[PDB]
RNA sequence: AAUCCCCCGUGCCCAUAGCGGCGUGGAACCACCCGUUCCCAUUCCGAACACGGAAGUGAAACGCGCCAGCGCCGAUGGUACUGGGCGGGCGACCGCCUGGGAGAGUAGGUCGGUGCGGGGGAU
RNA sequence: CGCUGACUGGGGCCUGUAGAGCACUGAUAGGGCUAGGGGGCCCACCAGCCUACCAAACCCUGUCAAACUCCGAAGGGUCCC
RNA sequence: GUCGCCUCCUAAAAGGUAACGGAGGCGCCCAAAGGUCCCCUCAGGCGGGACGGAAAUCCGCCGGAGAGCGCAAGGGUAGAA
């Protein structure tokens, strides 16, 4: 998107490998290297999910 | 005094020499009668300031007359009045005037004057029991003084359908005090 | 290379609110009443409003849709006599 | 069955849209002509609105 | 009915609060109903401009508890006069108040028919 | 405010929450002195005195049991009617240990909740 | 009836600049007054004035009361020339709704004030109506 | 057990039920109440939420009644505005003919009306 | 395709200018009650005192609003008959 | 000068319309204003007391919510967002 080194930075998150990812917008603003949550890659379902990229 | 009509004809009526005016009374009404010529005379006297009544079929010779109306129109010539009597001993809604004299205090010496947002006095003394002309003027006037409700000074019939402290009549600088 | 002031001059753009389907017509599982999108429809007609009473839409199917406050979200069912046994 | 008998007057030339329809409706071809109908508030209405349109007569 | 108006406790606070950490801990030991509220404003009448800080201390204490306090705390205060305010209630000292409790007090608590507490009962 | 926005305490709307649907308003009206619930179901529905502390006297087992039974039974009375799966009605306060009690009733009452 | 841009974006929230209401003196009955019939964004200024000159010629007792007051205004030449016209304000008043209760020469027997107002009408602008009130003028 | 009086859960009509002034009720009802080990529980205390239980009380919330002062409701006859038709004035505008016809303004009206169930109260 | 169409009669459901209205809001005038500034007086840390000048807010008499409206029509709409 | 887009007014009352006609906001953001389950009852005014004399902090009364909601308006609306 409109890449603006302004606390506005786009990122994703793997599925422990579940394989690929899924969309997400972000803001250093707070918690830098902070970013985790679960989902479900083509890999079965669910799976921890770090976001960092 | 007299005034007739009551069918169902306001336009033409509301025209010529006869002005509408409902026959209003606690419990019943009856087509508008009267006339644009009587209103005159009488009204001219002092509508809701004294009271009388007219003989339509000797029907019911009672008082109460007007409790509403208007010379509305621009021209300033009324048309479409309200009429309500009172053959009861409940007479409240009674709004009769009150006059001073000229007592010299701020005027004939201080030139000063006085506003009278009052004049009238909607109260409720002894039903069918009021002096068409009640006067009360303890005098006093000038500087930054003022008198209103509260003080006042009511005779006989102890009503006051009104309140205390409020638009009585004060003395202001017709020029400067 | 900028813009100016003291020229307020600031036209406004377009909207498109409505009551679509108004009150009491052939009811179709589709946009009920509208004046606040993202809306959250309801059940049958609506009668709640900053007015007092209520409004029936002698039209019944799945559901309709609200407008956020205005109108008055549905809930006071009202399938309509035209919802009995065939 | 109050049967109504109206005639044609003051050409609707350029006059209100609808009004005209009420014309072709009630059944109004050429000018200053005469037609009749049943009271029927329907037909009635229309015509009336058309009022000034021409002239109504209670006939049969 | 003289068995009415005739009193029976009703609340009674006792607190303090400075444009600030712990001082309320000296508060906890004297009783047991910690007050945690946030004063504020935005000026320099003390250096208290900070309009959103936690300095307000208020150790609520009606009935039961207050009793132990009214008790062990009523001796060191020397006055008994004036400090008597209208609304059947009063406030002395480093910060303390207590309210009367005539029979027509509560009702003023209802969300409904909230009788604006008549002035002949209180 | 509108009648229900100047008083205080209730939540009726947290009743209408379940109103939407799910089943009978297995609404349980409490008053310590005892517990009383009905069964407001959608459509200007009604009820069937399914369980009350008086209906069968008020016993002498306090909270505990009371419920334990009032419910059960209740549940018994209804499933005779022809209900089945009824939605719960916290009527008021938080599913207090009472509440929870009655609750049991239903459940044990076999009237699914 | 072209009127202004808003009560706080263009020009709304003023004192309009004028010379207040009441003058003369009381009076319970005597109904002495003035009103109109003409429609016109009553010329503020012209207004303010007028009425005043009224006092200028009398002085004291005669309800020099007056029930008017402008509160909106026009605009015109300021900027380019004639085309896309922004707006420069000036001259507020109030609509004299085709006649109505003007100002009052109210008092017992004091025509020495009737003539006044009179002088007051003369002035004004939109013709004016010379009149009396409930009862007349004594 | 398929009638009225009462209280209790409680619903519809979004104040003709609100405010408040005086009053009445506790056999029954309901609350306040009596205590706090354990269920749960207060950012502070079992005030509120809460478990167990008599005595005490109707004070309080509360329920029925009376009171128009504040409010709420609100006609008839009536005036503005106007759909439609046609006239006057250069003029801002005025008027007529035909169906529609409010608010405010006096009368007065109101101190709810009515559902279902539960406890009784009427062999 | 064939009576569905402009239009009228009926029936619901809507919009809420004009008007009007003042409890929402913002004006605004005559005034009463009042505290803020006065102002003259004990010399005035007195924070005690009277009162004719300006006011805020509440109360009475009044009045303007397209970007105000507790109120509310003319009329237009839309589905059905 | 100005072009995009969000709101008011203009639109005459369904919807919708110029004007270089009125006024005002946006090319953000919030990882927790997210999802639910559980509790809360606003501004304000008045009356009484610490540090406090605008302007808190607590305690006791009054309240078609006038506060409340990251941002402009407008609708909403505590039952509550």
């Amino acid at each position: 998107a409109k890449d603006g080194p302004r606390i506005i930075v786009k990122m994703e998150s793997s599925a422990g490998t579940g394989f690929y990812y899924t969309t997400t917008k972000n803001r250093r603003n707070t918690q830098a290297k902070l970013e985790l949550k679960k989902y479900d890659p083509v890999a079965k379902k669910h799976v921890v999910f770090r976001e960092k990229k | 005094m007299e005034l007739t009509a009551k069918p169902r004809t306001p336009k033409q009526k509301l025209d010529e020499s006869m002005i509408a005016a409902v026959a209003y009374n606690k419990e019943n009404n009856v087509s508008f009668a009267l006339d644009r010529k009587a209103f005159d005379r009488a009204f001219r006297q002092q509508s809701t300031t004294g009271l009388f009544d007219i003989t339509v079929e000797g029907g019911e010779t009672f008082p109460a007359l007007v409790k509403a109306v208007q010379m509305d129109k621009r021209k300033r010539a009324p048309i479409h009045v309200d009429f309500y009597m009172v053959t009861y001993g409940e007479p409240v809604e009674v709004s009769v005037p009150v006059h001073t004299t000229g007592r010299s205090q701020g005027e004939v010496q201080g030139g000063l004057v006085d506003i009278v947002v009052h004049n009238l006095q909607i109260v409720a003394p002894g039903p069918r029991r009021i002096p068409q002309e009640l006067v009360v003027d303890v005098t006093k006037m000038n500087i930054g003084d003022h008198i209103t409700a509260g003080d006042i000074k009511l005779p006989e019939g102890c009503t006051l359908a009104a309140d205390p402290e409020l638009t009585v009549v004060s003395v202001l600088p017709p020029r400067l005090t | 290379a900028h813009k100016k002031g003291v020229g307020s001059s600031k036209n406004g753009r377009d909207s498109n609110p409505k009551y679509l389907g108004v009150k009491k017509f052939g009811g179709e599982v589709v946009k009920a009443g509208n004046i606040l999108v993202r809306q959250r429809g309801t059940k049958f007609k609506a009668g709640q409003g900053v007015g007092m009473g209520r409004d029936h839409t002698l039209f019944a199917l799945s559901d309709g849709k609200v407008v956020f406050i205005n109108k008055g979200k549905g809930a006071r069912f009202i399938s309509i006599e035209a919802a009995q046994t065939e | 069955m109050p049967r109504l008998k109206v005639k044609l007057v003051k050409s609707p030339i350029g006059y209100p849209k609808d009004q005209k329809a009420a014309l072709k409706a009630l059944g109004l071809r050429r000018l200053q002509q005469e037609r009749v109908l049943e009271d029927t508030p329907a037909i009635r209405g229309n015509v009336e609105k058309v009022a000034h349109l021409v002239r109504v007569e209670v006939v049969e | 009915f003289h068995e009415m108006r005739e009193p029976r406790i009703e609340k009674v606070v006792v607190h303090m609060g400075i444009g600030h950490a712990n001082a309320e801990d000296i508060l906890g030991e004297i009783t047991g109903q910690m007050p945690v509220r946030t004063k504020a404003k935005r000026t320099v009448g003390e250096f208290d401009i900070r309009e959103g800080d936690p300095i307000g201390a208020k150790v609520t204490l009606r009935d039961e508890m207050a009793e132990e306090f009214l008790q062990t705390a009523l001796p060191l205060a020397e006055l008994a006069t004036s400090q008597f305010d209208d609304t059947g209630n009063f406030s002395f000292g480093l910060d303390v108040t207590v309210n009367l409790v005539r029979p027509g007090y509560r009702v003023a608590k209802r969300d409904k028919a909230s009788r604006s507490i008549p002035t002949k009962h209180r | 405010p509108m009648r229900r926005r100047r008083e205080a305490r209730t939540d009726y709307h947290q009743r209408l929450r379940l109103l939407k649907s799910g089943k009978p308003r297995l609404v349980a009206r409490k008053s310590n002195k005892h517990v009383r619930a009905q069964l407001v179901t959608p459509n200007g529905d009604d009820t069937l005195a399914s369980a009350h502390s008086s209906d069968l006297a008020e016993y002498g087992w306090e909270p505990t049991g009371s419920a334990y039974l009032t419910g059960l039974l209740a549940g018994l009375r209804a499933q005779e009617a022809g209900v089945e799966e009824a939605v719960l009605d916290i009527g008021l306060n938080s599913p207090t240990p009472k509440v929870f009690a009655i609750q049991e009733g239903a459940i044990d009452a076999g009237l699914d909740i | 009836s072209i009127k202004p841009t808003r009560r706080e974006y263009i020009s709304g929230i003023p004192g309009k600049g004028i010379a207040q209401f009441k003058m003369g003196n009381n009076t319970y009955p005597a109904q002495v007054e003035n009103v109109v019939e003409k429609p016109v964004q009553i010329r503020h200024n012209a207004l303010e004035a007028a009425r005043n000159a009224a006092n200028r010629f009398v002085q004291n007792s005669g309800k020099f009361r007056i029930r008017k007051f402008p509160f909106h205004v026009i605009r015109e030449q300021d900027g380019d020339g004639m085309r896309a016209p922004f707006g420069k304000s000036v001259g507020t008043a109030a609509r004299s709704h085709g006649a109505n209760h003007d100002f009052i020469a109210w008092v017992n027997p004091d025509p020495a004030v009737e003539f006044a107002w009179r002088r007051a009408y003369m002035k004004v602008t939109p013709t004016v109506n010379i009149d009396s009130s409930p009862a007349g003028n004594a």
